[PDB]
């Protein structure tokens, strides 16, 4: 069980990226969290600022709700227990932000 | 998040012999980790500066100076590597200095700069520049983060480069707005080298209130190389009412970069 | 190179999003499953904007707010004919954001 150091990417983006964060009626904030035992250290998470959307007035619409939106991805966990070190794969959910949700 | 050119790039300076190897940010010391580590970095700043390819195009730079620490643990290190981590998404692009010959001593400041990193607009970024080798597990941190805020292309030095010109501020459309006949205005503006469509909103309000009698759309069609650069005139008849005085007209433009994020302009009438 | 482990830590994790987000969003959106054996994990989503402004509750699709994406770099390990893993750029979901205007 042998993985590769090596690492590329075809994912270049090559387009713009925005700055939602606060444009949004479902506003949040980004949090890096760092772990020194994983790969990549740093991973960003964002955690919703309201509980519920924001109106044109800038009220906060009580009546909407400010929701989450997450995405797995792996890291790799290494764990040295011992004299040995040894790392395995990981899922975490990393939340990418916030949408604007009708409740039920 | 990337490197404008893939020219090779100089760490070295008088006394230190060092290169510019690119790294995944995974490092040979995180894995297999050394018995003794070096220390943080200091004085981590990061400024802001603009590069030239060698095309005309010209980006946004993020240039990363820091100092090395003053103490013994120098002798033992053997290179930094540094990260950048665009919040918003994910990205983290990281290169990796390697000194080849090691230094013993601190005789004078060991300053490093590194300004190769293209940075997107409106962007705020975390770099983060790690010593090598990396602590060893349940170790000190020996790294130095720092948030980085890139300003909007409004940006007097900012506005001018390549990732704002298209989408570009420097588009800006003399927009006029004449009252013409009662229930009928004529929008003139100027328009943009780029074969996108664009779309005029006409919304009319009564007057000191956010509510609109009367709104209506306008799509115009993606303009010829011919005609780029032209005023265009459209004449728009206004709702027969009193009181629905107050106009507000705004145009958005659907250039392929920031296609149909990009922003709009608003022109208001009052009466 | 690097030696991996049984691995898979906290895979059985579960998604906390609000279920059916995509739709109830303010700025739905459309989920692309593509599927791929020898990536893991093995099957890739990626989501599409439905609509380039936004719904209100009544339903209807306002133009003086933009619905925006909100994109993640993320880990996967590509599998081989020796076990790697690569960055892939996931689209993940859409946001309402208030579009930016400048008056004159
Ligand atoms: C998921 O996404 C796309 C984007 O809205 C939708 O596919 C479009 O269907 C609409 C309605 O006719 C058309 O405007 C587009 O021509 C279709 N796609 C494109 C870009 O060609 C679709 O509605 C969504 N899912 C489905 C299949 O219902
Ligand atoms: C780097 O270091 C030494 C001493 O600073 C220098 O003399 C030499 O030219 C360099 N090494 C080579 C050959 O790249
Ligand atoms: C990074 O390094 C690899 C190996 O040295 C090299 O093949 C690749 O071209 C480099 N990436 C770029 C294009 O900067
Ligand atoms: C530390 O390094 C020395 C020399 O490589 C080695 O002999 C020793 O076993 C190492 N200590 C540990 C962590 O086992
Ligand atoms: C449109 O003209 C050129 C050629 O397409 C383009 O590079 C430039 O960004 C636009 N003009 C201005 C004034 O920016
Ligand atoms: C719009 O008409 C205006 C004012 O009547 C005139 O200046 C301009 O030539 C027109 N634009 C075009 C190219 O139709
Ligand atoms: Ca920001």
């Amino acid at each position: 069980m042998k993985l590769d150091i090596g690492i590329i990417n075809e994912n270049q983006r090559v387009s713009m990226s925005r700055n939602i964060e606060s444009r949004s009626t479902s506003p949040w904030n980004y949090t890096v969290t760092w772990d020194p035992n994983r790969y990549p250290s740093e991973v960003v998470q964002a955690q919703c600022r309201n509980l519920g959307c924001i109106n044109a007035q800038g009220k906060e619409d009580i009546s909407m709700n400010s929701v989450p939106i997450q995405q797995e991805t792996l890291v790799v966990r290494r764990k040295h227990q011992g004299c040995s070190v040894s790392f395995q794969l990981e899922k975490v959910l990393v939340t990418v932000g916030c949408t604007c949700v009708t409740p039920v | 998040l990337r490197l404008l050119d893939h020219r090779a790039l100089v760490c070295s300076q008088p006394g230190l012999n060092c290169t510019v190897k690119n790294s995944t940010c995974l490092d040979d010391s995180w894995i297999h980790p050394r018995n003794l580590t070096p220390s943080s970095p200091k004085d981590l700043q990061i400024q802001l500066h603009f590069a030239h390819t060698q095309q005309g195009d010209l980006f946004p730079v993020a240039h990363i100076e820091w100092t090395l620490q003053t103490d013994a643990s120098i002798l033992y290190l053997e290179g930094a590597e540094l990260s950048v981590l665009q919040l918003n998404t994910n990205e983290r692009l990281c290169v990796r200095f390697e000194f080849l010959s090691k230094l013993r001593h601190h005789h004078r400041r060991w300053r490093f700069t590194f300004s190769h990193f293209v940075v997107d607009p409106d962007q705020e970024y975390e770099v983060t520049v790690h010593h090598l080798p990396k602590p060893i597990p349940d170790g000190d941190p020996n790294h130095q983060s720092k948030n980085f805020l890139v300003p909007d292309c409004e940006h007097a030095r900012m506005k001018v480069t390549t990732p704002c010109m298209s989408s570009g501020s420097l588009w800006d459309p003399n927009i006029t707005v004449e009252t013409l006949e009662a229930h009928q205005l004529r929008v003139s503006f100027t328009l943009w080298n780029e074969s996108t469509h664009y779309q005029i909103l006409l919304t009319s309000f009564p007057h000191m209130e956010n509510h609109s009698c009367f709104e209506h759309m306008h799509h115009i069609p993606a303009p010829r190389p011919e005609e780029f650069h032209q005023r265009s005139n459209v004449t728009l008849t206004l709702r027969n009412l009193k009181g629905c005085c107050r106009h507000q007209v705004q145009i958005q433009p659907f250039f392929s970069s920031c296609l149909n994020d990009c922003l709009r302009h608003s022109a208001t009438v009052s009466c």
